[PDB]
């Protein structure tokens, strides 16, 4: 299966003003794990696009996207907002609509005008998922959607927000076979973004 | 004496790609057809010579989920059972 | 003059002046007439006999489109064979797509459609000839003319190319005679002597009578070529009307 | 004039100049003389030699054994319209093992010829062909044109000095038709109706090229030893 | 999925609930399935969803379009042509299943597509996993020349039964109305009979729960 | 749809000083039936040449009626020239081939 | 369209006398909306003016106004439309700001200015607009595809004596009931004709009109900021003037 | 379904049931199987929705662009206009249609063009898969040139047979009467037809 | 087409001493129920050639439409077409085995078997066989589908070789034409009982009897008959 | 000779193309009744032969609409089939019958096309559609070569047009539709403007009448007008 091929897990929730988006680092195929440096969260100047799925296909959309919103950064002379972005990944996974990408994306960020959090999920062909508590992706979407339920509360300042979503990829990528080996965890503010490393079972 | 469907609601759609789009997967990329004098080519005739761990846990078939269903996306059956 | 060097100009006065001139050619085309009958029409047409080598009544020049259509033109000879050609795919397309033979005004827009277009663009000529055309369908008999400019007129009688206006003026006499109309059997004669009569004020040359007709009755609705008995009985009625 | 150099362009007085050119352009080539009986149709060609150590121009082009042409004008669009005449027969042949009539011929010949006068960017066929062929209907002879118009005939002459041929031939119309069970004669008229358009010059086992088809004759090429019986 | 159209005396009302779900998994408590192809016409779809978002996009835009084109209201009509015949064009590989309901100079009108290209008219339809249990209460309750209010309360209550009743339907109920002489009422969440159940206790974990090898701060 | 069968022929080509031989059976078969009891398959061909097609009957009248064409071209191009047994097994070979899939 | 042995292109500057012969039509900024004004002639008494509107919506926030060959703007207008749906709308969601439409309808008549076969359109635009971003805009396109942002501009037959008369009354603190005094006395000295409120016609790029909207219950849809004023609106104004 | 047409003395009445089912669910229980391709002339449909409604619309543009270049179609015309859609894309199409139009001419007129799309003119025809029932009864109760009410009661007796034995038919059973006098809609509701 | 739906069964033909005969039954079928009896399969082309055909119904009309624009477009610019130089049985043949097997060569193939009989104008009888697949044939006899088992045999008895046709005469042929109709009926659950039958013959052109019925059936041995076994 | 700006900023081929509008030496008018909208155009039959069923201006666009042309009567045909299937098309893909309005700006649209591609030349043919709409009542749009068009309350064209106008707003100004109740009596009213504006009596040979009514757009047959001019002289 193209999806469960490569693993990997990305998890976005909201908080009071703050978004955080987490993902963890393995890659692999099936049972082998190749490497522990594959970060699935790319960012176009203040929104954050989580991808999982196959790998090659991750890859992929991390260049078209970087090439989509650095023309729309030249000719806008603005930045890409959550929402833009949001629609501008749901209209590129359509376009293959019959040859598309295996892949889930997660989309977070701040809007700068309004300053409201944002998120949004997709399947493989673009059906738009915006939630306003939290989204999740990958090959633990099960035990992510149970332990985010289970912990997600409205209104987490970042160090709880923080705690929050690091419990909860945590938890979730051990019961996962084809997720683990460390994990990356964005806090992402108005005015500043935090990238911390968590420490896991390797196994 | 089958029942009309008139609107080919119950309509299902060489074998399919499991994943479509994906040549790598595709039944005749997969497993080509052997070419007709290959058994004059090779001594034998050929060129050439899982999932679930300890735990017993008890995919949809593209070959009898309706043609408008993509593997992996989100789906709502139209008209219930 | 300018402006007459394109076929897609409007010269001041709004004139095409290109389908002008190509209608000037058609002007000294051999004449050809139509005549509608009560049940039928009937085409004649002058063929001019340039030398004794021509083989006699083999060079037809009158032509049948689908079974119920017939063509006759006068002007440039290969530019009427393009047009039924071209009027002949367009009958069997809507005998493909339809059943019922392509209605005479039916084929008539499809001709003038065609003929016009020749006058849209820059990079195709007009048409040379003047084709006089008809035939009988479930709303009996019709006859139309075709000008180079893709106008075309349902008429009772019509005559076309360097006799046009002496033949023109007998078949308002024909008409005005014949106030109950023609039959077929009258107006094959009929017609013969017209063509006589028009060749009179072009009689530096030999010529040959070519006479076809469509009707109801006499054909049982099918175009056919007058032959035989028939043929010279209208001969000697024409050569007689003229001693 | 400024209506010359177009073949889309009328005259004021409703005159294609761009194909009056092309008909001058058979009436620079050399003359070929065609005839016909009821059961024989004969071609006679006066043949061509750039230099006095130069073969000369093949004017006979067999299509098959019951029809083939000859040229008066430019070669190459010869070469052209013969080889689409070819593959109509051959079509013809294939698709309804059906011999292509002469009539037929003729027709789809003047068809392709009209296209070239009337849209813009093709050129006038400069040349004429005389076509001949025997069939389920008899022997036949057809004159084509540039402008497209092809012709029925008992006989006729095209190319330089072709005005005496003609001539000939109209004179003895009612002679030369009624040659029958024999081709010796016919050729020998034809020779005879050739030999009209000679000036400084003779017909010559090399010159002249002669060919025939009919009832019992194949369409067969004489030239070399063989039209020496001729001349 | 559960949607219902109703026509009543004097317009049509769409309603339909608001859980999304992938696979056995409720991925969206609260999604709006509504969709505005125009002001006064509004559709709801199953099957494929990315699908049906993407076709109703496409109409949406290009009756816009033809709406400032000819300088006049849309036909419901013209949506359900223009849908139908882009449906019918890929032989229902788009997988697309709508109620389209909406109003126009012509009436009120209420129509469903299927995937393949057929369409239907109705005075009350239903659609999606929830259908059978929706349409036992329309088929129930429905009348000719319902009121506005008692179309309103029939719609939700269909829908209601759809929620209660199937596992693929739940949460809340939205409801659009659209009536002939002025304009469309959309109604998110009309209904909210499924709130949360109260947590036992607050699982916030004490900062500096989660161990961490490294921090940085990035230039975005 | 299966677009081949088998119509039941047997063709035989013998060589020697002085001559060549080829013979075939007249029988035409579909399943156990007899189709027609004098259906020719070995072709004079003109040229001294023979032919024969045998196997699938309608493909056997196409690659015929193909090389008929084929050789009638090269009578059109080669002045009318008689065509040699190699220069027609080429021919063929390369009419053959020309469907290979 | 080539370059002539000067430098200009040649058959461009035709197509801006054409404009020149064109209407007067009038665009002007205020702190918080745009106004974009034009009288309309009509071919005889019999015609129902009120058939045509030279001002024409582009998107909800976005409006167009021309001077010129009436036709070509009617193209140029649903080309317009077509490109900010299909190019824009259909990919983020959103109508296109004004300057990104005003580019791509530039790019639209360039294209006619740089392509053989077909003449440059004889209109010149303006195009007033709003977004959240670069705020209100008011854009003249030319016939040659270059386009300027203007504080209040002119355009047609009264160019010059209308440019010359804004540039008197225009300043940096008008709101949009003052420009559309301004609009109605410049256009008003311009109309040689007949001066009401069927011959004028107005449109406003202002504050959201949610009574266009056509529905309610979604707070954050907003609805048109562009909406042309009645025959009624203007001669309420043209009376109280 | 259950489709019928019969030609009768002043016309022809043609008539369907409203019942439509997606396997053993009925989706829409009072739908209209008739469509009206022209003036007097009506088709209905039969097999696959989707391909017989894009077939009567592609007719309707053909029969439409037809009567304003070359004045009123025939019955024949129409029907060979679906004879023609539907045979250059048989594989495609899994459409069966019945064609019943008047005209002054030929007075009332039907084609049937079963699944394999040839046509046919029969003084009635019946279509559908609740049609295989009552064959028996249409052949021996079929008369010519019957009056206008012996044709609707012949119709609603075996659209009532038809009714009574498929599961995939049902509903009320309507007949458009085409005649020199209009076109007549008409309604038979389940008490009224089962009671017979 | 990929799969045959509303089909005529069989068509048979045999030469005689001055002509061809032959006759078809005018049931198409859907699959098993006898659906339209009214069908004509013999398709004249002229005075010297009639078409039989077999297989689908909607197939053979297209068919019979090419022929019609056959006979059309040979009038064309042919003032001889009505005498000489008009449509042959050999062409007809020719023309129609070409199609069929291009759109065999297509996948696209028309599923009927096609029986042209006619007389050439040197008096000749032509009588070839063509199928779905191309494969064409010609015989004193011919027949398709259960008529090439059933019937054929009946014809080969009167018939077996070519130098059996000028022994043969109307009346002889005519009788095993009818005969073999009874036979068919009898045994080919697809047939039925009223059929066309169409006589060309070099001096007397072409007689189109239609409507036949079958008669002389023999079914009064079935009273006897007790079921199986005992 | 082609469509290009001349320096003056004009398009002297599509002004040539206007002045082609006359070259058929024949007016035409249009009026908008309460319920029905009528077209009087006259039929000039110059010579004998022709027969005068087939000689008209007046074509059948659909159902409900009328067109009427003045100029050559090549590019009127070309015109109005393009007009029919231009109908045929939208009421195939929109799914209700074409609007007048609508039909007369794409055919506006379609003749501005040609006024600035250089391959092809404009029509010499104005174009003036009728209808009852079914939702703005009856409707009269002329077309121009230029790709201009726009409503009207009544219409004339030709080469008398200014007196059939100068009529037309005298009624209007002295009465913007016509208070008659049946269709008959609006098409008397026209043939009367046509009568004095011209100062010439028509035979029932010299008019054409065209009348929009509610889902039927209709063509006066020879009697009919004969009754129309017979009630006039009553």
């Amino acid at each position: 299966d193209p999806s469960s091929i490569n693993g990997g897990i990305v998890v976005a929730m909201t908080g009071k003003d703050c978004v955080a988006i987490a993902c963890d680092l393995r890659l692999g195929s099936q049972s082998l794990g190749v490497s522990n440096k594959f970060e699935k969260i790319f960012h176009y100047g203040h929104v954050f696009l989580g991808i999982t799925g196959l790998a090659t296909d991750v890859t992929t959309l991390n260049e078209m996207f970087r090439y989509k919103t650095n023309l729309y950064k030249l000719k806008e002379e603005r930045a890409i907002e959550p929402e833009t972005f949001t629609q501008l990944v749901s209209s590129s996974l359509y376009e293959r609509r019959f040859g598309p990408y295996f892949v889930g994306p997660v989309v977070a960020g701040i809007n700068s005008k309004s300053g409201k959090p944002f998120i949004a999920g997709f399947d493989l062909i673009g059906c738009i998922d915006e939630a306003k508590d939290f989204i999740v992706s990958g090959t633990a979407s099960d035990q992510l959607f149970g332990m985010c339920e289970s912990l997600y509360e409205p209104n987490l300042e970042p160090e709880d927000l923080f705690e929050t979503i690091s419990q909860a990829l945590l938890n979730a990528a051990d019961r996962d076979a084809l997720s683990g080996w460390g994990a990356v965890v964005y806090i992402i503010k108005k005015d500043e973004v935090v990238k911390r490393y968590l420490k896991m079972r390797q196994d | 004496p089958k029942f009309d469907d008139e609107y080919q609601a119950q309509a299902r759609q060489a074998p399919l790609n499991p994943y479509p789009g994906l040549t790598v997967t595709e039944p005749s990329f997969a497993n080509p057809a052997g070419g007709y004098a290959d058994g004059d080519l090779y001594p034998v005739g050929t060129s050439h010579p899982s999932q679930g761990g300890m735990i017993f846990d008890p995919a949809p078939r593209r070959e009898d989920m309706p043609p408008g269903w993509m593997p992996g996306s989100k789906y709502d059956e139209p008209f219930g059972p | 003059t300018g402006y007459d060097l394109s076929n897609s100009v409007f010269s001041p006065d709004g004139r095409n002046f290109q389908v002008e001139y190509a209608v000037k050619a058609v002007e000294n085309g051999t004449t050809s007439i139509g005549i509608k009958c009560n049940d039928g029409v009937v085409f004649a047409v002058e063929k001019l006999i340039t030398s004794k080598l021509l083989v006699p009544q083999k060079n037809v020049k009158i032509q049948v489109v689908d079974r119920h259509i017939g063509c006759v033109y006068s002007g440039l000879i290969p530019d009427g064979r393009h047009l039924v050609n071209r009027g002949r795919e367009e009958a069997a397309s809507f005998k493909k797509l339809y059943k019922t033979p392509i209605p005479i005004p039916a084929f008539a827009d499809r001709l003038g459609q065609y003929v016009q277009a020749h006058t849209l663009y820059n990079s195709v000529r007009p048409f040379g000839v003047s084709t006089i055309f008809g035939g009988v369908d479930k709303n009996g008999a019709h006859l139309y003319m075709l000008e180079p400019s893709g106008s075309y007129w349902g008429y009772k009688g019509a005559a076309t190319g360097k006799g046009r206006q002496s033949a023109k003026a007998e078949l308002e006499k024909l008409v005005d005679h014949h106030p109950e109309g023609l039959s077929a059997r009258e107006a094959v004669k009929q017609a013969a002597k017209i063509i006589y009569l028009a060749h009179e004020d072009n009689k530096e040359k030999d010529f040959e009578l070519e006479i076809s007709w469509c009707s109801l009755s006499e054909t049982n609705g099918l175009h056919k070529f007058v032959k035989g008995d028939l043929l010279q009985e209208a001969i000697d009625f024409a050569q007689k009307e003229i001693n | 004039n400024n209506y010359d150099g177009d073949t889309v362009t009328f005259s004021p007085t409703g005159r294609l100049f761009q194909v009056e050119y092309a008909l001058e352009a058979i009436k620079q080539g050399s003359v070929t003389v065609g005839l016909r009986s009821n059961t024989h149709a004969v071609l006679v060609a006066l043949k061509r030699n750039a230099d006095e150590l130069s073969s000369y121009q093949k004017k006979i082009i067999k299509c098959d054994e019951h029809m083939g042409l000859s040229l008066a004008g430019l070669a190459p669009d010869a070469r052209v319209l013969s080889n689409y005449l070819r593959q109509q027969c051959n079509y013809s042949s294939l698709v309804f093992n059906r011999k292509l009539a002469v009539e037929r011929a003729g027709h789809l010949l003047c068809d392709k010829a009209q296209k070239n006068t009337q849209s813009y960017g093709g050129r006038p066929y400069g040349v004429g062909l005389l076509i001949i062929g025997y069939d389920k209907s008899g022997a036949h002879l057809l004159e084509f044109q540039p402008s497209g118009n092809v012709t029925e005939l008992y006989g006729t002459a095209i190319g330089a000095r072709s005005q005496g041929a003609k001539t000939y031939l109209e004179r003895t119309l009612d002679t030369f038709i009624k040659i029958d069970g024999n081709p010796d004669e016919l050729i020998k008229a034809g020779v005879e109706a050739i030999s009209q358009s000679l000036r400084d010059e003779s017909l010559t086992v090399d010159n002249l090229s002669i060919a025939i088809v009919g009832k019992d004759t194949p369409f067969t090429i004489y030239d070399g030893e063989a039209v020496a019986k001729y001349i | 999925t559960t949607i219902v159209g109703v026509k009543f005396n004097n317009g049509v009302v769409i309603a339909a609930d608001t859980r999304s779900t992938q696979g056995p998994i409720v991925a969206d408590k609260n999604c709006a399935k509504l969709h505005r192809i125009s002001p006064k016409i509004w559709c709801a779809g199953a099957g494929t969803a990315a699908d049906t978002e993407a076709v109703t996009q496409l109409i949406g835009s290009n009756i816009e379009l033809h709406s400032l084109y000819t300088s006049r209201e849309p036909r419901v009509v013209s949506a359900l042509q223009m849908l139908k015949q882009h449906l019918f064009k890929y032989q229902g590989h788009i997988g697309a299943y709508l109620i389209v309901a909406g109003v126009d100079p012509t009436g009120s009108h209420l129509f469903s597509i299927h995937a393949h290209g057929s369409t239907d008219v109705g005075y009350y339809l239903s659609l999606g996993s929830g259908s059978l249990a929706a349409m036992a209460v329309l088929e129930s309750h429905w009348k000719q020349d319902l009121t506005k209010e008692e179309a309103i309360k029939l719609a939700s209550d269909a829908i209601q039964a759809g929620i209660w009743n199937d596992l693929g339907s739940g949460s809340n109920v939205d409801v659009c109305v659209m009536e002939i002489g002025k304009d469309a009422e959309y109604l998110r969440n009309y209904l909210t009979p499924n709130v949360r159940e109260e947590k036992q206790k607050s699982y916030k974990f004490p900062r500096g729960t989660t161990a961490v090898l490294k921090e940085s701060i990035v230039n975005i | 749809f299966n677009p081949y069968g088998d119509n039941g022929g047997t063709i035989l080509g013998i060589a020697g000083e002085d001559f060549a031989v080829l013979a075939g059976d007249t029988r035409n078969i579909t399943d156990y039936s007899i189709n027609s009891r004098y259906e020719p398959k070995v072709f004079d061909c003109g040229d001294n040449i023979v032919m024969s097609a045998n196997g699938f009957a309608a493909d056997g009248d196409a690659l015929v009626k193909r090389f008929k064409n084929s050789v009638k071209w090269y009578h059109f191009d080669h002045n009318d020239k008689k065509l040699s047994i190699n220069s027609a097994a080429r021919n063929i070979q390369h009419l053959l081939y020309g469907k290979r899939f | 369209t080539t370059f002539s042995p000067s430098g200009k292109l040649g058959q461009i500057d035709y197509a801006l006398t054409a404009v020149k012969q064109g209407v007067t039509s009038l665009g002007i900024k205020a702190t918080n909306g745009v106004v974009i004004a034009t009288e309309k002639k009509s071919s005889s008494p019999l015609a129902m003016s009120e058939t045509l509107s030279k001002v024409s919506l582009l998107t909800p926030d976005i409006g167009a106004v021309y001077s010129g060959m009436g036709p070509d703007y009617r193209v140029l207008v649903d080309k317009s439309r077509k490109v900010a749906h299909t190019s824009y709308k259909r990919i983020y969601g959103e109508y296109p700001p004004t300057k990104l439409l005003v580019s791509e309808v530039a790019k639209i008549m360039q294209e006619a200015t740089q392509s053989g076969g077909v003449r440059p359109f004889g209109v010149s635009l303006l195009i007033a607009g709003h977004d959240e971003f670069n705020g209100f805009s008011l854009y003249q396109v030319d016939p040659s595809g270059s386009y300027f942002p203007w504080k209040a501009t002119a355009i047609g037959k009264g160019s010059v004596a209308a440019k010359t008369f804004l540039e008197k009354r225009w300043n940096d603190e008008l709101e949009l009931e003052d420009a559309i005094h301004i609009a109605l006395l410049t256009l008003k000295e311009s109309v040689e004709g007949e001066f009401n409120g069927d011959t004028i016609e107005l449109a406003i790029i202002g504050d959201e009109n949610p009574d266009l909207l056509g529905y309610t219950g979604i707070p954050t849809d907003k609805g048109p900021r562009f909406r042309k004023l009645t025959s009624q609106e203007i001669n309420d104004r043209l009376e109280a003037l | 379904t259950s489709i019928m047409a019969v030609t009768f003395k002043d016309g022809v009445i043609l008539g369907a049931d409203s019942r439509t089912t997606t396997g053993a669910y009925i989706a829409n229980r009072v739908t209209d199987k008739l469509t009206r391709v022209h003036d007097k002339i009506w088709c209905c449909r039969s097999g696959s929705a989707a391909d017989t409604q894009a077939i009567a619309d592609i007719v309707q543009y053909h029969l439409e662009l037809y009567t304003s270049q070359y004045g009123t179609p025939s019955t024949e015309t129409a029907a060979s206009v679906f004879k023609e859609l539907c045979y250059e894309n048989k594989d495609n199409l899994t459409a069966g249609i019945i064609v019943a139009g008047y005209d002054d001419k030929n007075k009332g007129e039907v084609y049937t063009i079963p699944l394999g799309g040839s046509v046919h003119k029969l003084p009635y025809a019946i279509a559908g898969s609740g049609s295989t029932f009552i064959y028996g009864y249409c052949d021996k109760n079929f008369r010519e040139n019957m009056s206008k009410e012996e044709t609707v009661d012949f119709i609603k007796h075996s659209l009532s047979q038809a009714i009574k034995w498929d599961g995939s038919s049902g509903g009320v059973i309507r007949m458009v009467v085409l005649t020199a006098a209009g076109v007549e809609r008409l309604i038979f509701y389940p008490d009224e037809y089962e009671q017979l | 087409t990929q799969q045959p739906i509303v089909t005529g069964t069989s068509v048979i033909s045999m030469k005689y001493d001055n002509g061809v005969i032959i006759a078809a039954d005018n049931l198409g079928s859907y699959g098993s129920l006898l659906r339209f009896n009214g069908v004509e399969r013999l398709i004249p082309v002229g005075d010297n050639t009639v078409v039989g055909i077999s297989g689908d119904i909607s197939d053979m009309q297209h068919i019979e439409r090419l022929l019609k624009d056959l006979v059309t477009e040979n009038a064309y610019d042919n003032p001889l077409a009505d005498a000489e130089e008009a449509l042959e049985p050999s062409y007809i043949f020719e023309y129609l085995a070409t199609v069929m097997y291009q759109r065999r060569s297509k996948m696209n193939p028309l599923w009927n078997a096609i029986i042209v009989a006619g007389v050439q104008s040197n008096g000749d009888q032509f009588l070839r066989y063509v199928n779905l697949l191309g494969v064409t044939y010609s015989s004193p006899t011919l027949a398709t589908g259960f008529g090439a088992h059933m019937a054929n045999p009946l014809l080969r008895k009167v018939v077996d070789r070519e130098s059996d046709i000028p022994k043969t005469t109307v009346q002889v042929a005519e009788e095993a034409i009818v005969n073999a109709m009874r036979v068919l009926y009898y045994r080919d659950a697809r047939s039925s009982r009223n059929f066309s039958l169409a006589i060309i013959d070099k001096n007397t052109g072409l007689t189109f009897k239609k409507n036949l019925q079958v008669e002389n059936m023999k079914w009064d041995f079935a009273k006897d008959i007790k079921g199986y076994g005992t | 000779h082609i469509t290009i700006f001349s320096p003056e900023g004009r398009l002297y081929q599509v002004e040539y193309a206007f002045k082609a509008t006359n070259q058929t030496n024949i007016n035409s008018l249009a009026v908008r009744g309460k319920d029905c909208t009528v077209v009087i155009s006259q039929k000039k039959v110059p010579d004998k032969l022709l027969d005068p069923t087939t000689v008209s201006y007046i074509f059948c666009i659909s159902r409900t609409i009328g067109m009427v042309v003045n100029g050559p009567i090549p590019d009127a045909r070309n015109a109005a089939l393009r007009a029919k299937a231009e109908a045929a098309e939208f009421r195939y893909k929109y799914g209700y019958d074409m609007p007048c309005d609508v039909l007369a700006k794409r055919m506006a649209n379609l003749s501005q096309i040609y006024t600035q591609r250089a391959y092809m030349r404009p029509l010499g043919v104005i174009l003036t559609f009728v209808s009852v709409d079914e939702e703005l009542g009856p409707s009269i749009y002329k077309t121009d070569p230029a790709g201009y068009y726009v409503g009207y309350k009544a219409t004339a064209t030709g080469p008398k047009q200014q007196e059939i106008t100068t009529n037309l707003e005298n009624h209007f100004k002295k009465s913007d539709h016509i208070n008659e109740e049946s269709w008959e009596k609006v098409v008397e009213f026209a043939i009367t403007h046509m009568i004095d504006a011209l100062g010439t009596e028509f035979s029932k040979n010299d008019l054409e009448v065209g009348v929009a009514t509610k889902d039927k757009f209709f063509t006066l047959s020879a009697e009919n007008i004969e009754e129309r001019l017979v009630a006039i002289a009553e």
